[PDB]
């Protein structure tokens, strides 16, 4: 999910528009 | 602010930025 993408990981622009609606 | 580590308070602020009036879905537990 967006926990391991991000926070346990370095997280991108492109990661975090997949969550937008 | 988009290419670190982002956690809680951190990373739902993140979204927040980049969405704008979009907005988004957090779902850590996904």
């Amino acid at each position: 999910g967006i926990v391991e993408q991000c926070c346990t990981s370095i997280c991108s622009l492109y990661q975090l528009e997949n969550y937008c609606n | 602010f988009v290419n670190q580590h982002l956690c809680g308070s951190h990373l739902v602020e993140a979204l927040y930025l980049v969405c704008g009036e979009r907005g988004f879905f957090y779902t850590p537990k996904a």
